[PDB]
């Protein structure tokens, strides 16, 4: 609760400290990529990923510096329809790949 | 059929075992796992499979198959960052001090830094200064208590220290004790251009003749060609 | 040369004498080039080892791998002896990682030096055809974190110190200077925030109360740290009391065109009518009344030079032999760049503010500013190399 409560409130120097605590060490590793990010919006939609608050993770992404960051979180999440509609708007040089993985998720699915 | 995140997460941990990273994608995916899935992309820009299952691993919790890996691949760079990201910070430093030497100097900074945030100023001052970063770290720690900085300065007897308190002093405006450190760390440009400054122009001259410095000497110049 | 025990027995006694070039004379005569080259190596010859390793080229890592390690137990000669090695790729790593490592623990004054010795490696490595574009790429890429980097370290010194050294109008500039020149990727430890708040503080101590006002609202899209929350609040509330215009003796004037720009230019460091670059000096980065030329085509950079010393009694500035003749070599600087780039031109257009250049880094300065720094430090502040290198 505490841990999930540095993460609303961006405290990610805290956030750090409570997790290394957990022993979370994946976490701990992931947090110290993002600790030099100050841009609010971008912060905020890793830290609401962390979360696994997704559409306010690509909200929050759509409005920060890098919006293909939500493209990329779509994708690694494998919500290939959702990743399709950002690659449209924000990289369409990406569609014939995002869809290659697609197509080989499908042809496994059938 | 299963939908059961549970399923998904135990056959991660059997793709670490594995060391099928395409499945292990897969899996982070259904799972929900998406920082998981983010480290595994940022891996590939490493060309050893067993550290990116090290990376795997490290995002399942399996910090012993981690450690396991991580010695196997001989990245004692990475070992060290994980024992770090893993609170082992004694562990840390004997790896740093015997394969990754030159990551021993930040090791050291990062744990004065863990040590400063645990309110243990005593054990972080001595790390800052095996870090060689005390000439900075130091004088922001202890911003907040004047007292043990100046025995701190005074104790170190170091001429940038002696030059950062001079410089300290002087601007809460008591030059007389700004002298005194200025004389300490030699520092005769600065003893010259404060006298300067209190208008006592022929004992800048007295300094500037005795101890030959350029720098000085310079200052005294422009100070008399602006007169 | 049929009496082995007694050659042998007279060859390592010569060794044990310290007598190497004999012992080699004998062990040479008995055709050992094996324990020739131990001998040079143990006896530390190692300017004979080298003539050797150059000899017979099988030699070259048994020379310099142990001379590499020794200097770097003893990072810059190992960096040396990687270059020495011809493993450049490798240097470049070893000097990125300890890059990283000085940026990580906040000495951005190692890094700026770090990243313009990486750039001067580039350009070393761009002498090949075959790496040119990709490695010139590289060159300006690190050539500008250098100088982001010794920027950053007087605003980071001045946030973390509770007094400063630097001038309220050098922040100011420094300040400016890293918003233009700053990407949409930040690099690496270096703070908008503390730039943005730092900027801020110094615009409200100068009369810039819009520019501050904007920097306060630029502050409010970012995440800001608690340690300086407070701050930020109080001169947010403080700045609206203040008049809405900017002091018009902060205003950058072109001097090519006369045209005053804006406090923040949204195109970087160019001038917003002739999209002439702004050059700054490395110690207080005002604007410097410079002005980049270039040579018309057929006149070589050798014959440049003789027409600017023989003194008789965007669109790029293109200079004839005649005007080149009629300039005071007072009035012309010049950047002499390692070979696959041209040599650069400078005009001063105010012959009475003496300007100053490094002859290694090439950086320009206030004259009265670098010869102050320089006899301060004992060398060029940029470069850390003593007045008694006038090379590249």
């Amino acid at each position: 609760e505490l841990a999930r409560a540095c993460l609303h409130h961006m405290e990610v120097e805290f956030a750090i400290r409570v997790y290394r605590r957990i022993g979370n060490v994946g976490i701990v590793m992931s947090l110290e990529q993002i600790k030099g990010i100050e841009d609010y919006n971008l912060l905020a939609g890793h830290l609401a990923m962390f979360t696994n608050d997704y559409n306010l993770a690509q909200d929050l992404y759509l409005a920060s510096s890098c919006p293909i960051a939500a493209l990329e979180m779509r994708r690694d999440l494998q919500h290939w329809d959702s990743a399709l509609q950002l690659a449209k708007h924000l990289a369409p040089d990406q569609i014939p790949f995002i869809s290659k993985e697609y197509a080989i998720q499908l042809e496994f699915a059938g | 059929l299963i939908k059961s995140e549970a399923v998904w997460e135990n056959m991660a941990r059997m793709c670490v075992k594995t060391q099928r990273l395409d499945v292990a994608k897969v899996c982070l995916g259904n799972m929900g796992h998406a920082r998981g899935a983010r480290a595994l992309r940022e891996a590939e820009q490493e060309p050893e499979l067993e550290a990116r299952v090290a990376v795997l691993a490290t995002q399942l919790g399996m910090l012993e198959d981690a450690e396991q890996l991580y010695r196997k691949c001989k990245r004692h760079d990475l070992l060290n960052k994980f024992y770090q990201a893993a609170g082992r910070w004694q562990e840390a430093l004997q790896v740093a001090e015997h394969h990754d030497r030159v990551h021993l100097r930040s090791t050291y900074h990062r744990y004065a830094g863990h040590l400063e945030a645990s309110a243990d100023c005593s054990r972080a001052l001595s790390y800052y200064e095996k870090s060689d970063t005390h000439r900075f770290e130091v004088p922001r720690m202890l911003s907040e208590d004047l007292p043990s900085l100046e025995l701190y300065v005074n104790k170190m007897k170091d001429k940038t220290l002696w030059r950062w308190w001079a410089q300290y002093l002087e601007s809460q405006g008591e030059m007389d004790a700004a002298l005194h450190y200025y004389e300490l760390a030699r520092d005769h440009f600065s003893l010259v251009r404060i006298h300067c400054f209190q208008g006592n122009v022929q004992k800048a001259a007295q300094i500037a003749n005795e101890t030959g410095n350029l720098a000085a000497s310079y200052h005294l110049a422009r100070q008399y060609e602006s007169q | 040369k049929a009496e082995r025990e007694p050659l042998l027995l007279c060859a390592t006694y010569l060794k044990k004498l310290d007598s190497p070039g004999y012992a080699a004379e004998t062990y040479l005569k008995m055709g050992d080039l094996k324990s020739l080259v131990q001998l040079h190596v143990e006896t530390q010859r190692w300017d004979e080892a080298f003539a050797l390793g150059e000899k017979h080229p099988e030699f070259k890592d048994d020379i310099y791998m142990p001379y590499a390690q020794w200097l770097a137990e003893n990072f810059e000669e190992a960096q040396k002896a990687f270059h020495k090695a011809g493993r450049q790729r490798e240097a470049v790593q070893v000097l990125e990682q300890l890059t990283n490592n000085a940026v990580a623990e906040s000495r951005f004054n190692d890094a700026a030096y770090y990243y313009w010795m990486l750039s001067m490696q580039c350009l070393d490595i761009a002498q090949d055809p075959a790496q040119k574009d990709t490695m010139l790429g590289k060159f300006y890429h690190f050539q500008r974190l250098a100088e982001l980097y010794h920027g950053y370290h007087a605003i980071h010194r001045h946030t973390e110190d509770p007094f400063s050294v630097h001038r309220p109008e050098t922040l100011f500039n420094i300040s400016r200077f890293l918003l233009h020149s700053l990407p949409k990727d930040t690099p690496s430890g270096i703070s908008k925030v503390k730039i943005l708040f730092t900027l801020a503080k110094q615009s409200k101590a100068l009369g810039a109360y819009r520019l501050a006002r904007h920097a306060y609202d630029k502050l409010r899209g970012l995440y800001i740290p608690a340690r300086f929350q407070k701050s930020i609040e109080l001169g947010t509330l403080t700045i609206r009391a203040k008049p809405f215009h900017d002091s018009e003796e902060l205003v950058p004037l072109c001097y090519r065109c006369s045209t005053n720009n804006p406090l923040l230019n949204n195109l970087g460091n160019v001038c917003i009518n002739c999209r002439q670059p702004f050059i700054f000096s490395a110690s207080s980065y005002d604007v410097l009344h410079l002005v980049e030329f270039y040579l018309e085509e057929g006149i070589t950079d050798e014959e440049a030079i003789s027409l600017i010393d023989l003194e008789v009694l965007f669109v790029p500035v293109v200079v004839s032999r005649l005007v080149l003749r009629s300039m005071s070599r007072r009035d012309v600087l010049i950047k002499r760049w390692p070979p696959p780039l041209r040599w650069q031109y400078f005009r001063s257009l105010l012959p009475d503010a003496s300007i100053t250049m490094c002859p290694s880094c090439f950086q320009m300065f206030h004259s009265e500013d670098y010869e102050l720094l320089v006899l301060q430090h004992g060398c060029c502040p940029y470069c850390r190399r003593c007045k008694d290198d006038p090379g590249p």
